[PDB]
Formats: structure tokens, C-alpha cells, sequence
């Protein structure tokens, strides 16, 4: 809502706020090509004459590194996206490692679990075990009763409910842990590696640009790299608390130990707070019954 | 030895829990979850075993070989006659 | 010269002038006929009422939609809503203006032949342009690229466009719009005991509707929340001083759009139609789709459907790119805020339809003309 | 036990015993209140005349329907419905005898769960069903599917049922029969 002199002069100047993701895309994709650049070259007449849309890649050509610096408005955009999407995710995710390798309650639990199913297969094979792998937690609510009401997992935590309810602040513990990583890392690590990339060599382009670009533009080219530097230091201990993970769980690191211990973990998560929902939800109705 | 090998036996016949064993080396391991647990100054709950014993063990009859919705339909067809 | 936008909707009719940012005359498409008689002699009484004077006087008048699932079925009535809303509303003569038009997508080409001559025999105009509300929706939203969820009153339907070029075949159509969910209201409010039956009750059901209802982000959870606590029950006041509450039905009642089985349909809900729409497009354009998930249509006027349109597509697309919902707030007019976009434009003037074409090429150029 | 039959009809009760052709009490539902003065003295007249007693007596009584539309308006009276058919026409004690009960279509579900609350409360019974009106009307035709258009005292209503199975999203209702076209003959 505004004239051809105004966005190119804010093109001109390095204004991002009307200049999302879109914006630029629908801008690259509808660059000028060699022949239209050519013949608004040899235009000669008055350029008045012209449409508003050719007075607008006029003013677009006369602006010097024009396409560089669209290129820039784009990946700075682009970089403040994939920092904001990426970065609490990955926090989470090693916030996540950092209180699954170090938990309270959690041995207490799985002590407890061992101990009933033990009793439980008394004389078979899988008996007299000294641990079981972290699968066995999703496979706690597989095992129900006579009544087809009550789970393994939903009687544990009703008979923990009476006799060491510190178990009830387990999820406390699990919270950052909680809710997993949402996407996949490796994905979005190629998404930062990629931008790292294109960052550098957008860098290097400004660095062979005149200076001002370079003035406009390598302070937030190095902001960037610095925070995508910061970001790749977060996913090198983020692989380091993936093999750690993977040596305290007592499985190979070959196989997927970073996703599938966020996934089993979640919903073993959401499966203790439904059991407890459900316990609270029977003693309830049990009280509703009673009076 | 440890403390959550001590386990009384079922006097019934219990539901077997599904899980698959890891061996006691690897469990018994420094960086382990359960070398921790296998010690006696951690405290392993006791369960009840009585409630887990409780809860988790093993006119002339109109005899019909069919369903009870077929025979309620036929029931019905052969009323109107 | 100002061209005029006109959006003649299933729901309502919003038109106006080119070159503005809102339309001057929203009323709803309704044509209202006495059922009772007439015993006080004189004082205009017209036999048929038309827009806002029906939907004053609705107390005694049957009322009629002339469009019906996005196609106009009655024609005379049709024609009596274009008679007010240029004459009445507008207050212009038809022979000086352009004036802008909308249809739906898979429309029949009868409709179209009927439509024109219409606009070139009865209501002369200079020139006239018939577009896809979907298309519009997309040029107001300022992105060339992008799949638009239209949901009117009486049709949702899905349209991916890449870079102005309309996909045919993945184009689809749903049935379940506006007074499908207003029908079901009606039917879910008589286990609460209120009972509305006529057709003046509609517009009461759908006020309710509008100022009440709200998309659940989670259905469950909401089915929870009610049956715990009466904390979400809402109150409304009749126009006959008369206040009901309402409790589950503000949600129940867009839960139809997320599933038809409600009332009966073997389809899924609008973000399967929207993915199967997206599987019908090319494997290289799916990325941009995602992030450009555009709505328009009042029925997305309820503030839940945002979040649970990104959950739903997050749930049915792969979470390996980015999903995007573009809901801009003015999205019930950006029909008619593309129109005005696409009236006022330099190069428009070529692509007008003249008097001239329709005398060499009969009410039939608007086939090869527009897409 | 022999179980009952109580359809409660908008206009009229139709109760009797289970495996049987003829209902055994079929009776209107109303009340019949006196307006007038008392003169004698002796007592005998009550307050509310219910059933056959207040069509005999109908020239001195108020006539109340307890159901209006299918939805029971007035509580007590079709309490003293149920404890007439219960006690003096069909004489059973409700806590022995098994009793099968009728609803419209598309009703408030209040009504129900009020009709479930003096069932088992009130006249609390051994067991008891809520079943859909044309669905047992088809189930006398001896059929399993079709479509019933039930036109009672207060509802019309249209059912169609597939193979034992009502559909729910097509039943339609219509709140005029048999009242309104005695009020319109009136
Ligand atoms: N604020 C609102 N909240 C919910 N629904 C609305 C709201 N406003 C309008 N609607 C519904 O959406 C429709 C809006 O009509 P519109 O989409 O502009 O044209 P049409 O539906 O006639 O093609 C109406 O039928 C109405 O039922
Ligand atoms: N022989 C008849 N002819 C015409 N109408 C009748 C006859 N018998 C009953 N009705 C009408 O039907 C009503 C009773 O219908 P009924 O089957 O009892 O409906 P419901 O069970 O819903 O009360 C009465 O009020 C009466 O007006
Ligand atoms: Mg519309
Ligand atoms: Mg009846």
C-alpha cells in the first residue's frame, strides 16, 4: 500500500519488518530475467511512460548488489526462524538428556517394578532378573487384571499413592524431559547446517561487496554465524548426552537412543499421569458409590 | 543376595508379566541403572503380595447353537403367524 | 472510473466500491415472503422482502435462500437480491460501473451462461469479471502461491494454487458448511428442551452461532472439561427477553467440520480433504502449501480453528517441514478485498469483458476468457 | 417374572401384562380436579380424580395432561399416572415385576433422566428399559426393518430402522397430532 520509491528505498536500506519469509520468496520468484534487465537498459525514452511495475525494476536495478542484498534480507529472516524454532526445541531436548541420566525417585520406581515382576514370573526364564530395558515402561500398562479394569501401571501407582507418594513427584523430575523433541534433530541439523552455509558464504559475498553492505549487513551475518556456532556447540552435547544416554540405558548407540528414549519416555509420561487420573478417578467414584 | 531377588512364591498361579530379561552382567554394570539398586542401603519397596494374589491370579436352559440376535429375529418372523 | 466488488456469497451478500478496503453493503441473502394475511390496508405492503427489511421483519416471513450449496437455484430471487443490492445499497447505475463477481470452484457452466446473461441483458454493465473466491482469497492474502480452505454457508472447499496457476484436479468439494452447522445446532439445542423449528428461527440459531461458538482444540478434553464443570455454559438473550445457557453445543457444533459423521457423512473432516488435496498436487510444490495454508470464509470466524487446523495438518502431514496457517483477521471479507485489489489494477483493463465480446461470443466467452 | 408393558402414551396409558395381545389397561392420562364447591359432607370425593374416574365424573373437574409434546409437563400428576396404573388398574407391586417403558424420539434427555429417577426411586422396580416407540411399532409388524411414522397425542415422528438398526440422523419430529387437531376441530 505504498509507492515503487518507498520498498525500494527500504530494500535499499536493510528494513526488515514488512519483509517476511514470503515476501522475499515472492520477490526471488519474480526477480527480472536477462532479456527484461536488458531492454529496461536500453530503454531511452521517458520513464514515465513506462508501467508502475517496470519504473519498479528500474529502481530495482538501480540499486547496486540488489539480488545480494535480497539474498540477505532472506537469510537473515530465514536464520531468526530456524534459531527461534530450533533452539528451545534443542534446549529442551538437552535438558531432556541432563534429567534422564540423573533422576531420584525414578531407581525407586524401576526397583519396585522389578521387584513385582519377579514376583509376578516366579520360576520362568525372565525371573530372578537384575534389570530390564526402558521399553519395559511402555509395557507396564500391557499387563491388567482379573476385572479388565486395572492395569500393572494403574495398581502400582494406586498402591503408591498410600505408601511412598514421593513417586507422585516423579513427573516433576520428567518435565523438561517431558514433551520429547517434537521433530526430528538430524533434520533440522541439516536445516542449521545448510543456513551455516549459505550464512558463510553470504559473508564471504559481502566480504567481495562494497562497503556498504558490509557495513549494513556483517554485523548481523556474524550474529548469525555466532549464534549458529552456539547452536552447533549445543548439538555436539547434544550428541555427547546421546552416547552417555545411551551407555546408562545399556544399549548400543548404533540404534536410534535418542528419539525413541524421548518417545517411549513421553508416553510413559502422559501413561502415569492418565493412571493417576484414573485411580483419582476411581477412588472417586468408589466414594460416590460408598455414600 | 539382593534385596528385590528375595521374593516369596505364589501360592496361585500369577499373570505373567512381558518383559525382555536383561542379562545380570549388564544390569550389574557401574554406569548401569541397577547396581545402585542392588546395594541394601537403597530403599526397594515392598510390595503387597496378598493384593497382587488377590487381584492379578487365574426353567429348563433354552440350549441354542446360534446368536441371540438371529433367534430374535426369527422369533419375531415366526410370531406373526 | 470505480469499479464495484459484489461477493454474491451462499451467506451473505458484501459489496462495495473498487479501490476500498471494506465493503459498504454487507446483508444477508434471504428472500422473505408473508405466510400470514394482510388485514391493514395500504402502507407499502410489499409482498416479497429482500436483505436487511427480511431480516427485520422476520417474525412473518418465510424465508428462502436463493443459493443453495453454492449454486444459484432460484433465479427470480437471485435477481431480486442483485435489484437491491445494486439499487437499493449501492444506489449506482449498472450501465457506468464495472462490477466485480465471485463463484465457486466446479461450478456448472449453465450457471455461468445464466449468470452473464443476467449481467449483460437485465443489469447492463460495461464490463464484468467472474472469479474463484479461492483466487481472490489468495491475492488478498498478497501471495501468488498458496492453498486456500474456502468454508462458506453451504460449501468447503479446498483449492491449492502455484504461482497463479489454479490446480483442476486438486480441487475438491465438501459439503458441510455454515447451515449445516446451524441445522445441527437446531438439533442439538431440543435436548436442552429449546425448540426451533421455523425458518425465523434460523437467524436466531445462527446469531447464536456466531456470537457463542468456539472450534475445541481438543474434543476429548472438552468433553471432559464439560461433563466435570459448568464453568464453560454461556448465556444468551432471545429476542423475546427470554435467556437460555448453553453448554457443549458451542463446540459440538464446529466439531461437524472436523467430523461429518455427526450428521451422517462418510467423509472425513476439512484436514483430510486439505491432505488429500495436497497428495493430488506435485511432490516439489507440497513444501510451499504447508506453510501457506490460507483460510477464508466466515465459517472460519470461530477462535479455536487456527491451532487446531495446524495440530490437524501436523498430525496428517509429515513433521519433517514447516506447517503454516495464514488466518488473517480480515479473512471473512478478503473475497471482497481481493476483488477491489484486482479491480483497480492497470493491466486489468485488458482482461475486462465487454459488451462487444458478449455480442460476438454470446453469455459463453467467460468459458475461454477466465479460467 | 412376568414382566409389564406401560407405553405412556401422550393421550392415553396402555399397560398390561407381558406375553399377551390385549393391553389390559388402557386408560386416558389425565387429572380431573373439582373447581366447584362441596356441599355434602361425608368425605369420599378426593381432591384429584385420575384415570376413567375423572372421564365419568367430567362435568364438575379442571382436566390436566400431565404429558404435553411428549415431554411430561407436570411430575406429580404422572406420578399419580404411574401409582394409578401401578395400584388400582393393573393392582402389581412394582418391585416384583419387571416393566418395559416407551419414549419419543429426539426428547430432552432430563425427561429421561427423570423418568429414570421416579422408576428406580419412587416405583423402584426390579429392572426397566427406555426403548423407542417405533422401533417396538415395527417390532409388531413382525419385520426388522422399515420405517415407522408414529403419530401419537403430542408427536408425530418419523423413523426409518435398517435391519433392527435406527438410524438417528434421519428421524424427523413434528409437534402436531392428535391435541392440536381436537383444539382445531374445537
Ligand atoms: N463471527 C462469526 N462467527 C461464526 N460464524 C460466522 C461469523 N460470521 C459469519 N459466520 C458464518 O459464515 C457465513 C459468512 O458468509 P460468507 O462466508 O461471507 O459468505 P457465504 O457463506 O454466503 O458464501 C455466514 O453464513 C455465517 O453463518
Ligand atoms: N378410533 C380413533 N379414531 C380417531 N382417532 C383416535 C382413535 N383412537 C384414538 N385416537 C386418537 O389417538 C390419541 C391416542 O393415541 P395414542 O396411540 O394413545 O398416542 P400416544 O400413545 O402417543 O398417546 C387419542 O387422543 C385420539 O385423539
Ligand atoms: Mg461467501
Ligand atoms: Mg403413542
Amino acid at each position: 500500500k505504498c509507492s515503487n520509491e518507498e520498498v525500494a528505498a527500504m530494500i535499499r536500506a536493510g528494513d526488515t519488518t514488512k519483509f517476511d519469509v514470503e515476501v522475499l520468496k515472492q520477490l526471488l520468484k519474480l526477480l527480472p530475467e536477462k532479456h527484461e534487465i536488458e531492454n529496461l537498459r536500453a530503454f531511452t525514452e521517458e520513464r514515465a511512460k513506462l508501467a508502475s511495475a517496470d519504473h519498479f525494476y528500474l529502481l530495482l536495478l538501480a540499486i547496486p548488489c540488489y539480488q545480494l542484498r535480497i539474498e540477505c534480507m532472506l537469510l537473515c529472516e530465514g536464520a531468526a526462524a530456524v534459531l527461534d524454532m530450533v533452539r528451545p526445541k534443542a534446549q529442551l531436548v538437552l535438558a531432556a538428556c541432563e534429567s534422564l541420566l540423573t533422576s531420584r525417585q525414578l531407581p525407586i520406581f524401576c526397583q519396585l517394578i522389578l521387584r513385582i515382576g519377579n514376583f509376578l514370573n516366579y520360576g520362568s526364564h525372565t525371573g530372578d532378573a537384575d534389570g530390564f530395558k526402558i521399553s519395559t515402561l511402555l509395557k507396564l500398562t500391557e499387563t491388567k487384571s482379573q476385572q479388565n479394569r486395572v492395569t500393572l501401571l494403574h495398581h502400582v501407582l494406586e498402591e503408591a499413592e498410600k505408601s511412598h507418594p514421593d513417586l507422585l513427584q516423579l513427573p516433576r523430575d520428567l518435565e523438561q524431559p517431558s514433551q520429547a523433541a517434537g521433530i526430528n534433530l538430524e533434520i533440522i541439523r541439516s536445516e542449521a547446517s545448510s543456513n551455516l552455509k549459505k550464512l558463510l558464504e553470504t559473508e564471504r559475498k559481502v566480504s567481495a561487496s562494497v562497503a556498504e553492505v558490509q557495513e549494513q549487513y556483517t554485523e548481523r551475518l556474524q550474529a548469525s554465524i555466532s549464534a549458529f556456532r552456539a547452536l552447533d556447540e549445543l548439538f555436539e552435547a547434544i550428541e555427547q548426552k546421546q552416547r552417555e544416554l545411551a551407555d546408562y540405558l545399556c544399549e548400543d548407540a548404533q540404534q536410534l537412543s535418542l528419539e525413541d528414549t524421548f518417545s517411549t519416555m513421553k508416553a510413559f509420561r502422559d501413561l502415569f499421569l492418565r493412571a493417576l487420573k484414573e485411580n483419582k478417578d476411581r477412588k472417586e467414584q468408589a466414594a460416590k458409590a460408598e455414600r | 543376595v539382593p534385596s528385590h531377588r528375595r521374593v516369596n512364591p505364589p501360592t496361585l498361579r500369577m499373570k505373567k508379566l512381558n518383559w525382555q530379561k536383561l542379562p545380570s552382567n549388564v544390569a550389574r554394570e557401574h554406569n548401569s541403572m541397577w547396581a545402585s539398586l542392588s546395594s541394601p542401603d537403597a530403599e526397594a519397596v515392598e510390595p503387597d503380595f496378598s493384593s497382587i494374589e488377590r487381584l492379578f491370579s487365574f426353567e429348563p436352559k433354552e440350549i441354542t447353537f446360534l446368536d441371540a440376535k438371529k433367534s430374535l429375529n426369527l422369533n419375531i418372523f415366526l410370531k406373526q403367524f | 472510473t470505480t469499479a464495484l466488488v459484489c461477493d454474491n456469497g451462499s451467506g451473505l451478500v458484501k459489496a462495495g466500491f473498487a479501490g476500498d478496503d471494506a465493503p459498504r453493503a454487507v446483508f444477508p441473502s434471504i428472500v422473505g415472503r408473508p405466510r400470514h394475511q394482510g388485514v391493514m390496508v395500504g402502507m407499502g405492503q410489499k409482498d416479497s422482502y429482500v436483505g436487511d427489511e427480511a431480516q427485520s421483519k422476520r417474525g412473518i416471513l418465510t424465508l428462502k435462500y436463493p443459493i443453495e450449496h453454492g449454486i444459484i437455484t432460484n433465479w427470480d430471487d437471485m435477481e431480486k437480491i442483485w435489484h437491491h443490492t445494486f439499487y437499493n445499497e449501492l444506489r449506482v447505475a449498472p450501465e457506468e460501473h464495472p462490477t466485480l463477481l465471485t463463484e465457486a470452484p466446479l461450478n456448472p457452466k449453465a450457471n455461468r451462461e445464466k449468470m452473464t446473461q443476467i449481467m449483460f441483458e437485465t443489469f447492463n454493465v460495461p464490463a464484468m469479471y467472474v472469479a474463484i473466491q479461492a483466487v481472490l482469497s489468495l491475492y488478498a492474502s498478497g501471495r501468488t502461491t498458496g492453498i486456500v480452505l474456502d468454508s462458506g454457508d453451504g460449501v468447503t472447499h479446498n483449492v491449492p494454487i502455484y504461482e497463479g496457476y489454479a490446480l483442476p484436479h486438486a480441487i475438491m468439494r465438501l459439503d458441510l458448511a455454515g447451515r449445516d452447522l446451524t441445522d445441527y445446532l437446531m438439533k442439538i439445542l431440543t435436548e436442552r428442551g429449546y425448540s426451533f423449528v421455523t425458518t425465523a428461527e434460523r437467524e436466531i440459531v445462527r446469531d447464536i452461532k456466531e456470537k457463542l461458538c468456539y472450534v475445541a482444540l481438543d474434543f476429548e478434553n472438552e468433553m471432559a472439561t464439560a461433563a466435570s464443570s459448568s464453568s464453560l455454559e454461556k448465556s444468551y438473550e432471545l429476542p423475546d427477553g427470554q435467556v437460555i445457557t448453553i453448554g457443549n453445543e458451542r463446540f459440538r457444533c464446529p466439531e461437524t467440520l472436523f467430523q461429518p459423521s455427526f450428521i451422517g457423512m462418510e467423509s472425513a473432516g476439512i484436514h483430510e480433504t486439505t491432505y488429500n488435496s495436497i497428495m493430488k498436487c506435485d511432490i516439489d510444490i507440497r513444501k510451499d502449501l504447508y506453510a501457506n495454508n490460507v483460510m477464508s470464509g466466515g465459517t472460519t470466524m470461530y477462535p479455536g480453528i487456527a491451532d487446531r487446523m495446524q495440530k490437524e495438518i501436523t498430525a496428517l502431514a509429515p513433521s519433517t517441514m514447516k506447517i503454516k496457517i495464514i488466518a488473517p483477521p480480515e479473512r471473512k471479507y478478503s473475497v471482497w478485498i481481493g476483488g477491489s485489489i484486482l479491480a483497480s489494477l492497470s493491466t486489468f483493463q485488458q482482461m475486462w469483458i465487454t459488451k462487444q465480446e458478449y455480442d460476438e461470443a454470446g453469455p459463453s466467452i467467460v468459458h475461454r476468457k477466465c479460467f
